[PDB]
């Protein structure tokens, strides 16, 4: 179906790859500004 | 009453006729009196037990087969499947159905109305198209002429059965096919049939190609012009020649649209992963690990997160673009799908006569003064004149002019000359109309010279003549003139003109002469000899008797002034529109019944053909047909006759018609015409025939798209047809194979988009089952973008202008080149999709944690018949916050995912406003596009903040962070595809990228 | 939220605005 069918998943996971610790870090970084704790917000009870 | 190979197949053969026979063999064939008629009691006998003469419309009228076409429409199978599905939802409820009373049971009527619409627009894609035996059946006249039992009486046409006979006056439609026995000066015209306009001529008797070209035989659908014949009916209604058409033009069906079977192809591509993971989860997850009424919930959510709601209503609103775009420069469209055909297309057949020549006999040229003159043989253009000075031509003008029997009708104000109307015949019309590009009116000069006597045209004594008077009291008080076959009259003078001298006919330009004869009749055109005398006065005074039609005045050594041809000149654009056409690769051919010189030099005169002819070097050399000649085909094209076609097999003309670019079969019954068309594309292509006459109809509809001529066609051919000229500018076929391989890419482009959403549409159903984390993106929010959002930026890309010299590259090939594949799916689903998916995904996340954030934790079943009584990270969320702990992911995270796909989906419209090409180095002005971009974004906002609806709905976020969560990710987007771009250029032949171009 | 009620929208008209009195505006470029 492909000739050298293989490269092309090869550099398919490397995509996922860095794909994923992109997701990772725009994560991390995300985290490294919730809080101390975490904060909390505007929500009470009636 | 059998198969199809034989109720719609049986026209591969033409012939099988009974006219060449004895009227002895004739009468007792039919048993009728040949002159008293035929028993009007035998007539009905015969009625009653043949069936009425008259075509029968095909058994059709079906307005819903076609209405209900969703029904399979699109993708409305899962949708039904899941409407359906998900209509079981709001059923499956116990403690009075909750708020699952809302949902469901809405979300179940909405994708419910959307099979229902999305079938309106998989319905106006292929508008009501029939109709063409209506006109047909209302080509046979009402009436009839007919003898019987003695008298001649008159009767609907319908009444005539097989054997009797009837009589024909000229200006009456042929009420059925016949066989004259008898005529007087009976001229037919055939167009209809042979598709050529000049009347052909009847006789009782005579032969040759047996059946179609016999002046023995009058054919149903033509009329009689002049004369008048009595024949018998040989053929009646369904069973004539133009019925057997009628019917094969008709019931006969073309196909799959190209561009339309390519919705096909991917529309299963799609719906292959439509289930794939769809069935896939509810099966590899629902292990009773989650309730019934959950997988389900679970399911309706993939299907709804995998059918592009707004994209086939979206190609068809892309399609009815590129046709109201075309008809305001006319070439109007009757069936859109047609639209991106044309630009598929890989070859063209043309009807020469009436479509590629204006049909309109034109003079061509001229031999006015030993010299060779040419003319503006177009629809009055540039060229202008030959000269005009040489008083020679002054002479011949008004011979032509004098010698002739032609005017005008109406008083034909409008200008165009040229377009008004005749009288006499084209050859004769021809030259009048020649003399009113110049040399004032006619009608006034016929006056000037007033005409005494004259000699009837050609009376098989070749030439005509007529003396009239010249006003120019100083020469001659008598000047006759008269033209007739250039042989003829050359050699019957003995002085011809020169600037206005009179030098003597010799041996020294007898052979000009020739020259010019051959060397015209060569480019095919008809030439007339014209030539004039002054009577001597002294040998007529005036009032001279002049005796009509007898000997009495000279004959001989009259004044040769020139010679004259006209032709059948092709169209202004034809000329090069036809180049252009193989600018593009596209190959052409002619289709033509008129005959083999004509179709040739025409062929020549249009690059249709260029050098190369077979049967000439023939002699242009090893003077013989077969040895160093045939085998060779050191010839690329070749005339091919229709005498010959006809005992030819499939391959045979595969042979003839795939080795060599003829382009030219002339003489060609109908069928014959179909019969190509089919071969071309047996070679698996996409062929376009073009038309004007009825004798097109077929092969206008077994030919992939039709195109009609509006005016030069018949009520019928264009019935036939795709789509009409009605300017018959011959060049919109390019300005129509150009817009249409626009759309092609345009339309990729507009497609892929509007679906690489799609993934960051899945993905939440997916992770929302392998670890229970909140459903991130709603089922009634996912009906919101490729149905809400993305609409007009997927119809704006429509808009998008070109990226190269387009018709510089061959015709798309169909079975390989698609319009969906790996290259598109590849770089929409598994590469941005993806990237857009972390996005929404990512700012999910945000959404929580700026409120009670659990990457960590998360992770859980969130019921709410139990209120409060749990939370997560130092929580009491409860009644107050159940009725609210949902409040961050409906009113919100569904909102702000909603947003996020969205502000991806800007960067995905401007990576896929191109397919090759920086945005920067090239055009970012789709003014559309543009103003959409923010007509999205902008509605975004308002679906959420819309202070009620909202409830419905998703609610009010931060605007300020809750919306560039994704900013930070469109960007990737943008940056990545960019790159290939100019990856795939800085290395052309790409490798990877371009082996994954797109 | 004082601030994003009758304020969030009308940000909501500043690129819709263009579509029936800008985008309708191309016919006299
Ligand atoms: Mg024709
Ligand atoms: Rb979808
Ligand atoms: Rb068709
Ligand atoms: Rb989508």
């Amino acid at each position: 179906t492909g000739g050298s069918w293989f490269k092309i998943l090869l550099f398919y996971v490397i995509f996922y790859g860095c794909l994923a610790g992109i997701f990772i870090g725009t994560i991390q970084v995300m985290l490294l500004t919730i809080s101390e704790f975490k904060p909390t917000y505007q929500d009470r009870v009636a | 009453a059998k198969k199809e190979r034989d109720m719609d197949e049986l026209k591969k053969e033409v012939s099988m006729d009974d006219h060449k026979l004895s009227l002895d063999e004739l009468h007792r064939k039919y048993g009728t009196d040949l002159s008293r008629g035929l028993t009007p009691a035998r007539a009905a006998e015969i009625l009653a037990r043949d069936g009425p003469n008259a075509l029968t419309p095909p058994p059709t009228t079906p307005e819903w087969v076609k209405f209900c076409r969703q029904l399979f429409g699109g993708f409305s199978m899962l949708l039904w499947i899941g409407a359906i599905l998900c209509f079981l939802a709001y059923g499956i409820q116990a403690a009075t159905e909750e708020e699952p009373q809302n949902d469901n049971l809405y979300l179940g009527v909405v994708l419910s109305a959307v099979v229902i619409i999305t079938g309106c627009f998989s319905y106006y894609q292929e508008a009501k198209s029939s109709k063409i035996m209506e006109s047909f059946k209302n080509m046979v006249p009402q009436q009839a002429l007919v003898i019987r039992n003695g008298e001649k009486m008159s009767i609907n046409a319908e009444e005539v059965v097989v054997g009797d006979l009837v009589e024909v006056k000229g200006g009456d439609r042929i009420p059925a096919d016949l066989r004259i026995i008898s005529a007087n000066g009976c001229k037919v015209d055939n167009s209809s049939l042979t598709g050529e306009s000049e009347p052909q001529t009847r006789s009782p008797d005579f032969t040759n190609e047996n059946p179609l070209e016999t002046r023995n035989i009058a054919f149903f659908s033509t009329n009689c012009v002049e004369g008048t014949a009595r024949g018998i009916v040989v053929y009646t209604g369904d069973r004539t020649v133009m019925g057997r058409i009628a019917t094969l033009a008709s019931g006969l069906e073309g196909g799959q649209t190209p561009i339309a079977a390519e919705i096909e192809h991917f529309i299963h591509i799609i719906t292959g992963v439509a289930v794939f993971l769809g069935v896939s989860f509810f099966i590899l997850s629902l292990i009773l690990e989650y309730t019934w009424l959950e997988a389900v919930i679970f399911l309706i959510g993939i299907i709804v997160a995998n059918v592009p709601e707004g994209l086939l209503a979206t190609v068809t609103v892309c399609l009815t673009l590129t046709a109201k775009r075309m008809a305001r420069k006319n070439c109007l469209v009757k069936n859109l799908e047609a639209v991106e055909t044309l630009g598929s297309t890989s070859t063209i057949c043309s009807d020469k006569t009436g479509t590629l020549t204006q049909n309109r006999m034109t003079v061509a040229h001229m031999w006015s003064d030993n010299q060779i003159h040419e003319a503006d043989t177009t629809e009055n253009q540039s060229g202008v004149s030959f000269d005009k000075t040489s008083a020679t031509w002054l002479a011949l003008s008004r011979i032509a002019g004098l010698c002739n029997r032609a005017v005008f009708q109406a008083n034909q104000e409008n200008l165009p000359i040229l377009k008004r109307a005749v009288a006499g015949d084209a050859s004769e019309s021809a030259l009048l109309k020649c003399i009113e590009l110049c040399c004032g009116s006619v009608k006034e000069m016929r006056e000037r010279y007033t005409k005494i006597v004259e000699i009837p045209f050609n009376s098989t004594n070749k030439y005509q003549l007529s003396i009239h008077k010249n006003p120019n009291t100083a020469e001659p008080r008598h000047l006759l003139v008269m033209k007739g076959a250039p042989e003829r009259i050359l050699d019957r003078c003995s002085s011809i003109l020169i600037h206005g001298k009179e030098q003597p006919l010799d041996e020294e330009l007898k052979d000009a002469f020739q020259n010019a004869y051959l060397e015209l009749g060569g480019l095919g055109e008809r030439v007339l000899g014209f030539c004039h005398l002054f009577l001597p006065d002294e040998q007529f005074p005036e009032g001279f008797q002049f005796d009509t039609d007898d000997v009495n005045f000279p004959l001989d050594n009259l004044c040769f002034v020139g010679l004259i041809s006209m032709i059948d000149p092709p169209r202004a654009a034809v000329p090069d529109a036809v180049g252009k056409c193989r600018s593009a690769g596209i190959k052409v051919i002619m289709v033509t019944g008129d005959h083999p010189i004509t179709a040739k030099a025409i062929a020549k005169g249009v690059g249709i053909i260029s050098e190369g002819n077979e049967t000439v070097e023939d002699i242009a050399a090893r003077l013989n047909i077969p040895v160093s000649q045939v085998n060779p085909r050191d010839a690329k094209a070749c005339v091919v006759h229709g005498s010959d076609l006809k005992d030819m097999t499939s391959e045979q003309l595969d042979d003839i018609l795939k080795y060599h670019t003829e382009i030219v079969f002339a003489r060609t019954s109908p069928q014959q015409k179909l019969i190509i068309v089919e071969g071309c594309q047996r070679q698996g292509a996409i062929v376009a025939v073009t038309g004007d006459g009825v004798n097109d109809s077929p092969a206008s509809k077994k030919a992939d798209i039709g195109v009609a001529m509006g005016i030069a066609g018949s009520d019928v051919s264009k019935q036939a047809a795709d789509m009409i000229l009605l300017d018959d500018n011959f060049a919109s076929i390019v300005t129509g194979v150009e817009e249409g391989r626009l759309i092609f890419d345009n339309l990729k482009k507009s497609i892929a988009y509007t679906l690489t959403s799609n993934i960051p549409e899945i993905t939440p159903f997916l992770i929302f089952i392998i670890a229970n984390i909140p459903l991130p993106l709603g089922t009634v929010t996912i009906l919101c973008i490729d149905l809400g959002t993305d609409m007009v930026p997927a119809i704006s890309l429509a808009y998008e202008q070109a990226e190269s010299d387009i018709m510089k590259r061959q015709p798309r090939n169909p079975k390989t080149d698609k319009l969906v594949n790996e290259q598109l799916i590849s770089m929409a689903y598994g590469q941005i999709g993806m990237i857009q998916a972390l996005g929404g995904f990512f700012t999910y996340f945000v959404i929580l944690a700026e409120n009670g954030f659990l990457p960590i934790h998360l992770l859980g079943l969130r019921v709410n018949w139990d209120d409060r009584w749990i939370n997560d990270v130092e929580d009491s969320y409860g009644q107050q916050w159940t009725y609210e702990q949902r409040k961050i992911v409906e009113f919100t995270c569904h909102t702000p995912f909603f947003v996020t796909i969205v502000v991806v989906q800007w960067a995905d419209l401007v990576i896929c406003k191109t397919r090759r090409n920086s945005v920067f180095q090239q055009g970012m002005k789709n003014k559309i596009l543009i103003f959409g971009l923010f007509e999205e974004t902008a509605l975004a906002a308002f679906l959420s903040y819309c202070p009620g609806m909202g409830v419905a709905l998703r609610m009010y976020p931060l605007k300020p962070t809750w919306w560039f969560c994704a900013f930070p990710y469109s960007l990737l987007i943008f940056v990545y595809d960019e790159v290939r771009k100019l990856i795939i250029r800085r290395r052309p032949g790409g490798w990877v990228e371009k082996e994954t171009y797109y | 939220y004082e601030t994003v009620r009758n304020g969030g929208l009308i940000f909501a008209a500043l690129a819709f605005i263009v579509g029936l009195i800008i985008i309708l505006s191309k016919r006299l470029r």
